[PDB]
DNA sequence: GTGCCGAGGCCGCTCAATTGGTCGTAGACAGCTCTAGCACCGCTTAAACGCACGTACGCGCTGTCCCCCGCGTTTTAACCGCCAAGGGGATTACTCCCTAGTCTCCAGGCACGTGTCAGATATATACA
DNA sequence: TGTATATATCTGACACGTGCCTGGAGACTAGGGAGTAATCCCCTTGGCGGTTAAAACGCGGGGGACAGCGCGTACGTGCGTTTAAGCGGTGCTAGAGCTGTCTACGACCAATTGAGCGGCCTCGGCAC
């Protein structure tokens, strides 16, 4: 499923930081290094969902396991 | 006669008396000396928050605070944006433009 | 008949996305991606209707992030097109690699 | 049930900013900013006793950390604003 | 008076390296590691019984904390040496 | 008579990991036995898996005691116990990279 | 002790940089590095200040430097005990 | 004479640098540096002697890895002698204010 | 190879590990109530993929200043060891008065239902 | 041709005010944290004057930085038109959350006897 963010979703995102020109090769890129970033999200996620012996991740688990890697997020009780 | 009334705050003295002996720790003992200095910090952080967002409101012809104003105002001071190191859901980043792609 | 310079309308964006609020990337396909990652390490794994819109808030605001610094390489660099080798050399100096 | 500050934070604004109001989803950031805040004052003043072999925890261990926490400017105006109220509570 | 860890560091190192030795210096490295890890991993159990309303710290909160705080692959091998004297203890 | 770790066979103290914890987290709390087993484990794996790659290092350089360069080597060198260890080793200096 | 910011010589910060990776060093940057150390030097000293006044002591201890360096994000070790 | 290529000489002490654990910085020059900025906090304070040692180590330590990632800097932007302009670049994406 | 001060191994002292016994109240897991998760029906129209052709960033080559390396005389002030006087950290004994813990009294706080205006749609003109 | 400004509209959702239940506030007594003086003697700061590492000023000339002419291929802008996002919803039943009962397994308390802290001494690792 690494073909879900397609050409123009990453121009978008560029344009909000103050990227003007984009390369070819950025497409390439950014998939690879996003990919990494989610996966030490949603793999937290997981065991702090097994401890309360759940199999569904609730809203509260994503609040507890971005806290420890340093991006927080707010609007979403926590 | 509440202890938040008696000391000029808004802000529950029962409820962070409350909530600071139920952390840490066992041996340790939270008199009620330091919920009344406790409720004066939450409250001057909160004002000067709504502070700052509340003056940019008044540019655009609104009435409720929205998402949006609350992160012009955290991120655009130089004083509050090494304090509060998060991220606002729903408000974007500072519109910035550089000289060097005009 | 009328064709604008390579730099107007590219230029135009800027200023409009900066001041919208709303998410960039879509709630489908990312929703697709994060059901198989999470495949991986539990199988049958479900995820609620708020907890799709918080990894999309942090999946967004980690690539504009890293965006601002990645631009301030390539002109430092003289230069203004983003290059590939500009987010590793960002992310070495903040601690990803 | 719901043990949050959507009643103390309306009353702040109200007298700051009385032709002011909020929405549903400008409630939850100030809601987690406040909790945020307390969580880094109750887990730096719980580690000055123990540091310092103590156990009761007064008003000097909240103004340790909030000259920690704060660098600088900000930290000044806290101090003045946070003894006028113990001053008040217990002179009463 | 001094509680440390001067008299365990040692003995670890004598059943891998018995050819080897320690000094002063390369003590206070190994004593602070074993200090900032236990540190953080009574810290990251702590918030794992507030957050799911629970009060008692059994074997299933160390466990949970290793995976969160190692980046994988180490944390692996940790599960199967934990366990074993786990059980060990109880089953004698 | 019998130690808690010698029944459990690791040499990190059982009694002093849990008597410490009761006093750190939490207040109206309570520590279980299994608890302090596990975490005696943990801190002895950790222990012997940096003693094992500096061990391995410091006999290259025809030395007997585990000098402080050694240790720095031996965890910045390692890619997993870089990010795991993110402190400083005072008197260790960094990776020779040219 | 009045004017002590030029204690860093110049062949003292070309020291710093040979262990780094750094070829030749320009003139201006014995100039910026000292405006940088001390930014960073502000930061760990006055948080030993508040860690000492807390104890109603006077000698900025050992231990103080230790705490102090921990909250900033770089933990130093060996001068633990 | 037997002068040598002005680039010989300075690759020398990288390798020599690099492998010794010894202080780069004085002692007595940091020294009253430290007091200076401490006397504005409070009047008449001390220093232990393992004090002061503390703080050298970890100013070493720090302006050794921000040399690393400005000299990277250098070579993205086809260069070699490092530039003011390129500690800054590298303070940013830290976090580092002013 | 030649010299000096830290590391390994002993004896002794006394904090706190380990046993047995009694009983509060955390949490394992029994069944029941009914939120909101997963899969699939199809119309409307935003936005994604494919690809035409100049336009203007990245590329490499190579002047010619004026960057600061490399080597050596003279110079400022660091490291070394040892002297004497007194700041203010250490653990050591006593009682004032902080704040943990028990019932009873009665209001702050917070779930659900209720009006009508904040600010979102997308039609107008007048400009940047 | 492209973003603001203007009056008009539409119905979701903010503010208001009750119904009722925890969990804030107050008088009281029990007992241990740490008030703030009274102690000995740790190891900070200031003093002198030797030796000899390494800091500072100035020399000549290599090879660095970065101005600017111009080759040639990657990507900006936009017409045409592929195929999946998002909207209106309806049915099935996983597993989140609230309220029961009564056994699994820590805290408290109080006499034993071995773990391990502090101070000694003899090499035998590794510094010049």
């Amino acid at each position: 499923n690494i073909q879900g963010i397609t050409k123009p979703a990453i121009r978008r995102l560029a344009r909000r930081g103050g990227v003007k020109r984009i390369s070819g090769l950025i497409y390439e890129e950014t998939r690879g290094v996003l990919k990494v970033f989610l996966e030490n999200v949603i793999r937290d996620a997981v065991t702090y969902t097994e401890h309360a012996k759940r199999k569904t991740v609730t809203a509260m688990d994503v609040v507890y396991a971005l806290k420890r890697q340093g991006r927080t997020l707010y609007g979403f009780g926590g | 006669v509440s202890r938040s009334q008696r000391a000029g705050l808004q802000f529950p003295v029962g409820r962070i008396h409350r909530h600071l002996k139920s952390r840490t720790t066992s041996h340790g003992r939270v008199g009620a000396t330091a919920a009344v200095y406790s409720a004066a910090i939450l409250e001057y952080l909160t004002a000067e928050v709504l502070e700052l967002a509340g003056n940019a409101s008044k540019d655009l012809k609104v009435k409720r605070i929205t998402p949006r104003h609350l992160q012009l105002a955290i991120r655009g001071d130089e004083e509050l944006d090494s304090l509060i190191k998060a991220t606002i859901a729903g408000g974007g980043v500072i519109p910035h433009i550089h000289k060097s792609l005009i | 008949p009328h064709r604008y310079r390579p730099g107007t309308v590219a230029l135009r964006e800027i200023r409009r996305y900066q001041k919208s609020t709303e998410l960039l990337i879509r709630k489908l396909p990312f929703q697709r991606l994060v059901r198989e990652i999470a495949q991986d390490f539990k199988t049958d794994l479900r995820f609620q209707s708020a907890a799709i819109g918080a990894l999309q808030e942090a999946s967004e605001a980690y690539l504009v992030g890293l965006f601002e610094d990645t631009n301030l390489c390539a002109i430092h660099a003289k230069r203004v097109t983003i290059m590939p080798k500009d987010i590793q050399l960002a992310r070495r100096i903040r601690g990803e690699r | 049930r719901k043990e949050s500050y959507a009643i103390y934070v309306y009353k702040v604004l109200k007298q700051v900013h009385p032709d002011t109001g909020i929405s549903s989803k400008a409630m939850s950031i100030m809601n987690s900013f406040v909790n945020d805040v307390f969580e880094r004052i109750a887990g730096e003043a719980s580690r000055l006793a123990h540091y310092n072999k103590r156990s009761t925890i007064t008003s000097r261990e909240i103004q340790t950390a909030v000259r920690l926490l704060l660098p600088g400017e900000l930290a000044k105006h806290a101090v003045s604003e946070g003894t006028k109220a113990v001053t008040k509570y217990t002179s009463a």
